RNA sequence: AGAGAAAUCAAGGC
RNA sequence: GCCUG
C-alpha cells in the first residue's frame, strides 16, 4: 500500500511538472547540473550577522506540515499552521515528547560519528613531551576509511550500494566488492529507503578518504592524522600506540 | 611600538602577529569607484614612456617597447617581444614535466570539462537584463540565448559552449525572448561584441592592510568559458612548477626553502617584496604570446592556440565600467558627472569614452587573470644568471640568492629586477627588502625566521556561528578552529581560548545563555538541557574538536537511547535537504531558518520543484554528475516506467497509477 | 574545424585592438637584452617616521576607554537598577559642548523613566530631532542649495593632520591598573586528555593574569554595549530604544556603566549609520580629550559621578564587530602561551607559574619588566588599536611590518639592503594623519635606536 | 549636529 | 499620497 501511495504521489508530481514547467521539462537532462545550483539569493557574505535577528524572530524555523507537534503546548504556540512555520522551542520539545525511531536507524546514522568517538576513546596517550619540534606539514589522509578504494571508483561504489540495478555491468565491475558489501550491510536498515540525501553523504564519508595538509612531526597514519590537531603544535609531541 | 619589540625570551618576528589589528572593523569602500577605476586605467599609459606622455601612449595597440624605453628609475607598462619569446622558451625547456602534464590535461581533461562548472563562479553582469545576477542565472540565460539563436542544442562539454559562443558572434543580429511578462530584445553584432568585451568593476570590500581602496573587475558570461579554460590550464601548469605559491599552499615551499642551507662560505640573501601596480603594468598581449609559445612548442594544433588566444584578445579590447562618475562640488553641493562632461585629472581619456564605459588597451585589472599573471612573472625568472630560489604568489614574491660574493648577489638582484621589468612587472622599491645573510623574511603573510616559518592569518577565525543551524554551526566553528590550530596559527592556549569564546557566542546566538524564551520554555516543561545549544555544559574539548556532539554525548552517557531515538528520528518535521566539510548527523536540530524581478523567483521555485522530483525519482544524480542521452522528459519517463513496472502491485493498481500520469 | 573553429567575422573582431593575428607570430629573433641597472644601496640606519603637527587628536572612539566608570546598585534586574538610579538623581549640566547640546539630557532621563516601567522602547517627544539628527540631511541639502554660487570643481577632500595627544600615555597607564574581581567569565571546556588539561590550565592562567585589569572591565563594557545595541537594532525602527550597560559583580550588586539609546534609525544597507546618544559614566573629564561630549554631574546616595553624553552615529558592521570584541584577548594570549611553551621546551617540563623577564626599550632606567606586566600592557595596546582601527591604522601596520622585520634583522647584525629610490618610511608616513594610536606607535618606533652595531 | 575619510550615512523609490 | 528595509 505504501508503494502504491508513493507512486500515486510521484504521478501527481509528474503531472505538476509537465503542466507547470513544460518549458523546463524539455531541456537536456545534463542541464540539471546547471539548475540544481540555481539560486537568486546573493552570496550574503555575512549570514552570521543576521543569525541573531533570525533566531529571535517569532517564527524562524520552517517545518513540514506535520500533525505530531501540537499547535499549543502549555500555552506556548509551537507551530504556525499557515511548509508551515514553528519557533525554536519545537526542536527542544521534540527531544522530550516525540515519535521514536528504531535503534537500528540511530546506530546507522551515527555509524561514522560513533566510530570516530570510539576510535578516539579506544587509544591511550603517552607521556607528553616538550621541545623544539619542527611540525613540517605534509599531505596525508584525513580520516581512516572502511577500505582502500580509489577516488575514481567511489561513485561506482556508492551506486552499487544504493541503486545497483541502474548502472551498467562494466560500471558494476569498477567498485570495491568488500567496501560495497559492508557498506550495504551497515547502511541497510532505514538509511536506504528515502533518506538517501544523508545516507549518500554518510557512505562517502565512510569510504571517501580525502587527503589534507596536516602537521606531522613523524609519519602520520590516517588514524593519527584524524586527531593530529592536538598531537603536535611545534612545542609538544604526544606519542600514541 | 617599543612594547612589540622584545629583545629577550622571544624575538620581534614572533610578535609580528601583534601588528595585525584585524580584531577591529575592516575598512569599507564608500560611494563611487569611478576615480579609482580611471586611475587604474590611466596608470599604464603614464608609465608606458619614461616621460609621462599619455596622448602618444593611447595610440598604441599592442604595448611593446625596446629596452631603451624601459624605465629603470620607475614603473614600466609594456613588454619586450623578443625577451618574452626567449623567456617562454626557457621556461618550457626548464619544466618539461609540467609541460607534459599540461599536454595530458589538454588531450584528456579539457574535452571532458562541463560548462555547468561556470555556475560556481562569482556574480556576473547579465547582458540580457542589464543587471548583476548570480552565476547560475547568468549561465542559464546565456545558454538559452545561444540555443535560441543557433537553433541547436549546446553540448554538455565546455568546448561545445565555447564553439557556440564563437558561432553566435558570426550572426549579424541576435534575439532573445523571455507574475507573467513576455519581452523580446534584439542585439546587433557590435552590441553583442561590446557586451562580451565589457567588464564589470566593483569596489573591493572588507580588504585589510591597505590605506587606499581599490576595485576589482569581472568579465561577462560570454567570455567566461575561455577564461575558465585558460585559468584551468594555468593552474595545471603551476601545480607542477617549483617556483609558485598559489596551488601548493604556499607555506610548504617557503618552509622547504628555509630548511635549505649552504656551506657557511657562500653569500646568502633573502629578498622579500611585492610588485607595484602589478595589474596596471601588464599587457594581455604578453600573456597570450607566452601561451602561444607554450602551445606551439608543445605540438598542439591550431585550434587549441586560437582557443587559448581568444580570451586575451577579447580582454585587449576591454570596455571597463566607469561606474557612477566623478564627484564635483559647487561650494557645499555635490554632484556626480561622467568623465568628459567637465575638466578633470583624467581628461586625456575623454577620447576613449563610451555611453558609460571606457575603452582601455594597456594594463589589466585585479581579480581576473591571476594564474596567467603569475606565469608571466615566473617566466622572467628563467634566465641564465638567476641561480636562485624564487617563489611568487600573484603579487608577493620571495627570492633566495646563494652566490659567491656580495657584488654577485647585487648583480643578480638587479638582473631579477630588470628581467621583471622586461616582462612588464616592476617590483616596488619601497616594499622590496633584501636581507643578508639570509634567514629572515616574509611571504604571503608567513614569516620565516632562521629555520621556522610561522603562519599568520590576515584575519582571526570568526568565533561566531555561521547562521545555518545549531549542529551545523557548532561543527563548522569547531572545524574552523581546528584548521587554524593545525595550520600553525593557534596553539593549545590560543585554541582553547578561541573555543571558549566561540562557545559563549554560539550559546548566546541561540538564546541559551540567560533568561530567554528557549530557556524559560525548557524549564517550565522540565526539559533537561542535553545539547550545547540547549544550555548544557560544553562537552567538546581541545582533543575532541573533531568528534560529533551527539556521538560524543552518547558515548559519554549524557544522552540516553530514548532521547537519541526522539532526536534522530528521520520522520521529524524539522529537518530536510572545498575546505568546509560538515559531518554533523541529521538530527532534529539540523533545521533551516525561514529567510523572508518577479518573473525570476517563480522560475527559481519551478526549477527547485523539478530538481526535487528528479532527486526523489532519480536516486542516481546525488552520486554522479548527471548524464543521459536525451532531454529531461525522456529520461524521467523511462525511469518512472521502469520503477512503476517493477513494483509488486497488481495489474489493476499499476494501470490506475499509470493512467494518472500526464 | 577539428573541435573549435573561429569564423572570419569573429577573427576580424578579435584582431581589432592588437597588432597580431589570432595566433601571434611576431617576426623577432628571441633574445634578452642588457639594460643599464642601478645600484642597490644599504639601509645603514633605520628610518624615522614623520610626527605630524596640529591640534591634539581627541577621543573619537564610540564609548569611553580608561575613564569609563560604573555606579554600584543593589542586586536586582536591569529594570530595578535603572529605577533605583533614576529615582535618586540630581543630574545638572557641568560642561556643555556645542556638538552635544545639554538639552539632549531630556532624552536620556525620559528613556530611564521609560525603562523603569518595563518598556525600554520610548516615543520621540521634542529633543530627538537634534539628538538623532532627524531630517538633518534635508536641512543640510536645502542650506547648500540656498547658498549655491560658482562653478563646479573636482571635489577635493582633505584629512586634517593632528599630532600625538598627551592622553594616550595616560590611557595606557590607567588601563592596566588592577581591579578587585575577575572580569573575564567564560565557561570552561571539558577535559578528556592531558593535552586538554594543559590547554585549560594555560587559558586559566592567562585569564588570571589579564582578568583583574581595567582593560578587561572596559572590554566587557564594550562587549555588553555593542551586543545590546546590535540586538535591538530592528526592534521598532521608529522609536527610541534603551540598551543599558549593566553588569553583575560576584557579590550580586549591579554595576551601571552607562546607557546607549537608538534613535529612529532608517537603515537599509549593512554599512549604513544609525544614530546613538551614548550616555556613560566618567572617572575624570578633560576638555581637550572630549571636545564633543557634554558632561553633567549625577548625584546618587550622596556620591557624585560625571555623566557624559555623546551624539554618535555608528554602522551595523562596526556594532557587530565590537559585539565580538572578546577576540582582542586572543592575540596577547598566544604571546603569553608561546613564552610559557618556550620555557617548557628548553627543559621538557611545563611550568604554569612562570613569568620570566622580558627586556624592552623603555624610557626609564628600567631594563625591562615581567611577563605578566608585559602581557597586560600588550592587551591594553591591542584593545586601543582595535578601538582605533581605520584605514590609516591598517596601512600603517601593514607597512610597519616591513620595518619591524628590518629592525629584527639589524638586531642579529644582518645587513639590510634596499633597491634604488626606496623609502619604506615614505610608505609608512602617508598613513600617519590623525589616528592617535598610530601616532603613539610612531613615537614608540622613534624612541628605539635606529643604529645597531 | 554627528559618524567618517579621498566619499558616503545623517532614509529611499514610485 | 502608497511601500520594502
Ligand atoms: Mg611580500
Amino acid at each position: 500500500a505504501e508503494s502504491e501511495c508513493t507512486l500515486r504521489a510521484l504521478v501527481e508530481e509528474y503531472n505538476g511538472a509537465c503542466k507547470e514547467a513544460p518549458k523546463e521539462m524539455s531541456k537536456q537532462f545534463t542541464d540539471y547540473n546547471t539548475f540544481k545550483r540555481y539560486t537568486t539569493s546573493k552570496k550574503d557574505h555575512a549570514p552570521q550577522m543576521r543569525l541573531v535577528y533570525s533566531v529571535r524572530k517569532p517564527w524562524p524555523i520552517s517545518m513540514t506540515p506535520s500533525k505530531e507537534i501540537p499547535l499549543v503546548f502549555n500555552g506556548t504556540k509551537l507551530k504556525d499552521t499557515i511548509r508551515t512555520r514553528a519557533n525554536i522551542v519545537v526542536p527542544d520539545y521534540w527531544s522530550k515528547y516525540g515519535s521514536q525511531t528504531s535503534l537500528e536507524v540511530v546506530n546507522a546514522i551515527l555509524y561514522a560519528e560513533d566510530l570516530k568517538v570510539q576510535r578516539f576513546f579506544s587509544t591511550e596517550w603517552g607521556e607528553i613531551r616538550y621541545g623544539r619540534m619542527l611540525p613540517f606539514r605534509k599531505p596525508v589522509q584525513a580520516c581512516p576509511t572502511i577500505e582502500e578504494v580509489n577516488p575514481a571508483s567511489i561513485p561506482h561504489t556508492l551506486l552499487q550500494v544504493f541503486c545497483p540495478q541502474y548502472t551498467t555491468l562494466d560500471s558494476k565491475r569498477k567498485a570495491h566488492m568488500g567496501a560495497v558489501e559492508k557498506l550495504k550491510r551497515v547502511m541497510e536498515p532505514i538509511c536506504k529507503v528515502q533518506t538517501q540525501e544523508s545516507a549518500v553523504h554518510i557512505a562517502r564519508s565512510l569510504i571517501d578518504s580525502n587527503k589534507k595538509w596536516l602537521p606531522t612531526v613523524v609519519d602520520h597514519t590516517p588514524r593519527t592524522a584524524e586527531m593530529a590537531h592536538f598531537l603536535c603544535s611545534k612545542y609538544h609531541y604526544v606519542h600514541t600506540n | 611600538m617599543n612594547l612589540f619589540t622584545p629583545r629577550s625570551e622571544i624575538n620581534p618576528t614572533t610578535t609580528q602577529e601583534l601588528l595585525y589589528a584585524y580584531t577591529g572593523p575592516a575598512p569599507v569602500a564608500y560611494g563611487t569607484r569611478t576615480r579609482a577605476v580611471l586611475e587604474n586605467i590611466i596608470r599604464p599609459y603614464q608609465y608606458f614612456y619614461k616621460e609621462p606622455n599619455v596622448q602618444r601612449a593611447l595610440d598604441i595597440k599592442t604595448g611593446c617597447k625596446e629596452p631603451e624605453d624601459i624605465n629603470v628609475e620607475g614603473p614600466s607598462s609594456g613588454f619586450h617581444t623578443a625577451s618574452v619569446l626567449k623567456l617562454a622558451d626557457n621556461f618550457f625547456r626548464k619544466y618539461r614535466p609540467a609541460m607534459e602534464k599540461l599536454k595530458y590535461w589538454i588531450l584528456v581533461k579539457l574535452p571532458k570539462l562541463k560548462y555547468a562548472e561556470l555556475s560556481k563562479g562569482r556574480q556576473t553582469y547579465s547582458f540580457i537584463h542589464k543587471r548583476n545576477l548570480p552565476a547560475p542565472i547568468a549561465l542559464e540565460e546565456t545558454v538559452e540565448f545561444l540555443e535560441q539563436n543557433l537553433r541547436r542544442k549546446i553540448g554538455p562539454t565546455l568546448l561545445s559552449y565555447c564553439q557556440a559562443i564563437a558561432d553566435v558572434m558570426e550572426l549579424d543580429e541576435t534575439t532573445y525572448e523571455g507574475r507573467e511578462e513576455t519581452y523580446t530584445i534584439k542585439f546587433s553584432r557590435e552590441e553583442l561584441w561590446d557586451q562580451m568585451r565589457t567588464l564589470n568593476t566593483m569596489w573591493k570590500h572588507l580588504e585589510r592592510g591597505r590605506l587606499n581602496r581599490r576595485t576589482i573587475a569581472t568579465p561577462s558570461m560570454l567570455i567566461r568559458g575561455f577564461v575558465k579554460i585558460v585559468e584551468d590550464a594555468a593552474k595545471e601548469i603551476l601545480e607542477n612548477v617549483p617556483t609558485s605559491g598559489v596551488p601548493v599552499g604556499g607555506e610548504e615551499k617557503l618552509a622547504k626553502l628555509a630548511s635549505k642551507q649552504t656551506f657557511h662560505t657562500a653569500v646568502t640573501g633573502e629578498l622579500s617584496g611585492d610588485q607595484e601596480k602589478f595589474n596596471e603594468c601588464l599587457d594581455p598581449d604578453a600573456m597570450r604570446l607566452m601561451w602561444t609559445v607554450f602551445l606551439r612548442k608543445l605540438g598542439c594544433p591550431d585550434w587549441i592556440m586560437e582557443l587559448f588566444n581568444i580570451p586575451f584578445m577579447v580582454f585587449k579590447s576591454k570596455l571597463a565600467d566607469m561606474g557612477e562618475g566623478l564627484v564635483y562640488t559647487k561650494g557645499k553641493l555635490t554632484d556626480r558627472k561622467p568623465l568628459g562632461e567637465m575638466p578633470s585629472e583624467f581628461d586625456d581619456l575623454v577620447r576613449n569614452v563610451v555611453g558609460n564605459s571606457i575603452s582601455c588597451r594597456l594594463g589589466m585589472f585585479m581579480g581576473m587573470y591571476n594564474l596567467t599573471s603569475t606565469l608571466l612573472a615566473l617566466i622572467s625568472i628563467e634566465r641564465e644568471e638567476l641561480t636562485g630560489s624564487h617563489v611568487e604568489s600573484s603579487d608577493d614574491f620571495i627570492h633566495f640568492f646563494n652566490c659567491k660574493t656580495h657584488e654577485e648577489m647585487f648583480k643578480q638582484a638587479e638582473t631579477l629586477r630588470l628581467t621583471l621589468k622586461l616582462v612588464g612587472i616592476n617590483m616596488s622599491p619601497s616594499k622590496c627588502i633584501l636581507i643578508s645573510p639570509a634567514g629572515i623574511g616574509e611571504f604571503n603573510s608567513k614569516f620565516h625566521h632562521r629555520d621556522f616559518v610561522g603562519n599568520v592569518a590576515t584575519e582571526l577565525p570568526a568565533l561566531v556561528p555561521n547562521g545555518t543551524n545549531p549542529m551545523t554551526d557548532l561543527a563548522m566553528g569547531l572545524n574552523v578552529i581546528k584548521h587554524s590550530v593545525n595550520t600553525g596559527q593557534m596553539n593549545l592556549c590560543t585554541g582553547a581560548l578561541a573555543m571558549r569564546i566561540f562557545n559563549h557566542a554560539y550559546k548566546y546566538a541561540y538564546m541559551a545563555l540567560g533568561v530567554t524564551r528557549r530557556t524559560r520554555f525548557m524549564e517550565e516543561n522540565a526539559i533537561t538541557p542535553l545539547l550545547t545549544n540547549q544550555g548544557a555544559s560544553p562537552v567538546h574539548s581541545f582533543s575532541t574538536m573533531h568528534l560529533d556532539e551527539v556521538a560524543l554525548r552518547r558515548h559519554l552517557g549524557l544522552l540516553d537511547e530514548e532521547t537519541l531515538r526522539r532526536i534522530l528520528n528521520p520522520n521529524n518535521p524539522v529537518t530536510q535537504k572545498q575546505i568546509m566539510e560538515d559531518y554533523s548527523v541529521p538530527s532534529c536540530f539540523k533545521y533551516t531558518l525561514s529567510r523572508n524581478h518577479k518573473a525570476l523567483l517563480n522560475k527559481e521555485e519551478r526549477y527547485q520543484r523539478v530538481t526535487s522530483i528528479i532527486n526523489k525519482l532519480f536516486p542516481e544524480v546525488l552520486i554522479q554528475e548527471a548524464s543521459a542521452p536525451g532531454t529531461v522528459r525522456e529520461s524521467l519517463k523511462r525511469r518512472l516506467e521502469l520503477v512503476v513496472e517493477r513494483s509488486d502491485l497488481d495489474e489493476e493498481r499499476k494501470k490506475r497509477i499509470l493512467s494518472r500520469i500526464f | 574545424k577539428l573541435q573549435f573553429s573561429v569564423g572570419t567575422t569573429f577573427r576580424t573582431l578579435l584582431k581589432r585592438d592588437t597588432d597580431w593575428d589570432v595566433i601571434p607570430t611576431p617576426r623577432v629573433e628571441p633574445n634578452v637584452p642588457r639594460i643599464e641597472g642601478r645600484r642597490w644601496t644599504q639601509m645603514k640606519k633605520l628610518p624615522l617616521l614623520k610626527e605630524k603637527e596640529g591640534p591634539p587628536s581627541p577621543w573619537r572612539a564610540l564609548l569611553l576607554g580608561a575613564d569609563s566608570e560604573y555606579i554600584v546598585c543593589p542586586p536586582g534586574t536591569d529594570q530595578e537598577a535603572i529605577s533605583w538610579i533614576h529615582s535618586q538623581s540630581e543630574i545638572e549640566c557641568i560642561r556643555e559642548s556645542k556638538s552635544t547640546p545639554a538639552s539632549v539630557i531630556t532624552c536620556l532621563t525620559s528613556s530611564l523613566q521609560s525603562f523603569a516601567e518595563g518598556n525600554p522602547v520610548r516615543s520621540r517627544i521634542h529633543e530627538d530631532i537634534i539628538a538623532f539628527g532627524i531630517n538633518k540631511k534635508q536641512e543640510k541639502k536645502q542650506s547648500a542649495s540656498s547658498s549655491a554660487s560658482g562653478e563646479w570643481k573636482r571635489a577635493e577632500y582633505q584629512v586634517e593632520e593632528m599630532s600625538l595627544p598627551p592622553w594616550v600615555e595616560e590611557e595606557m597607564v590607567l588601563l592596566r591598573s588592577d581591579q578587585e574581581d575577575n572580569w573575564i567569565e567564560l565557561e570552561k571546556n571539558a577535559i578528556y586528555t592531558e593535552v586538554d588539561g594543559v590547554a585549560e590550565g594555560l587559558v586559566d592562567k592567562y585569564i588570571e593574569i589579564v582578568g583583574r585589569t581595567k582593560v578587561a572591565s572596559v572590554i566587557e563594557k564594550w562587549q555588553i554595549a555593542a551586543t545590546r545595541t546590535f540586538s535591538q537594532l530592528h526592534t521598532d525602527r521608529s522609536r527610541i530604544t534603551a540598551c543599558p550597560i549593566i553588569t553583575r559583580d560576584p557579590s550580586g550588586n549591579c554595576q551601571f556603566w552607562g546607557m546607549v539609546l537608538l534613535g529612529p534609525h532608517h537603515v537599509k544597507r549593512d554599512t549604513d549609520n544609525a544614530p546613538l546618544l551614548i550616555a556613560e559614566i566618567m572617572g575624570e573629564d578633560t576638555e581637550e580629550k572630549y571636545p564633543k561630549h557634554s558632561v553633567f554631574s549625577l548625584k546618587v546616595e550622596g556620591k557624585q559621578f560625571l555623566l557624559s553624553l555623546k551624539i554618535t552615529s555608528f554602522s551595523r558592521n562596526k556594532l557587530y564587530t565590537f559585539s565580538n570584541i572578546r577576540r582582542v584577548l586572543i592575540q596577547p594570549a598566544s604571546i603569553y602561551s608561546q613564552v610559557v611553551l618556550s620555557r617548557a621546551a628548553e627543559n621538557n617540563s611545563l611550568n604554569l607559574e612562570v613569568n620570566p623577564e622580558i627586556q624592552l626599550y623603555l624610557e626609564g632606567a628600567q631594563r625591562g619588566m615581567t611577563l605578566y606586566q608585559w602581557v597586560r600592557m600588550i592587551l591594553c595596546l591591542e584593545f586601543l588599536m582595535a578601538i582605533y582601527n581605520n584605514p590609516q591604522m591598517e596601512g600603517f601596520l601593514a607597512n610597519m611590518r616591513r620595518l619591524h622585520m628590518s629592525r629584527h634583522a639589524m638586531m642579529e647584525r644582518r645587513q639590510v639592503f634596499l633597491p634604488f629610490g626606496s623609502r619604506p618610511e615614505d610608505k609608512v608616513n602617508e598613513c600617519i594623519i590623525n589616528n592617535p594610536i598610530v601616532a603613539y606607535l610612531a613615537k614608540g618606533w622613534n624612541s628605539m635606536p635606529n643604529v645597531y652595531y
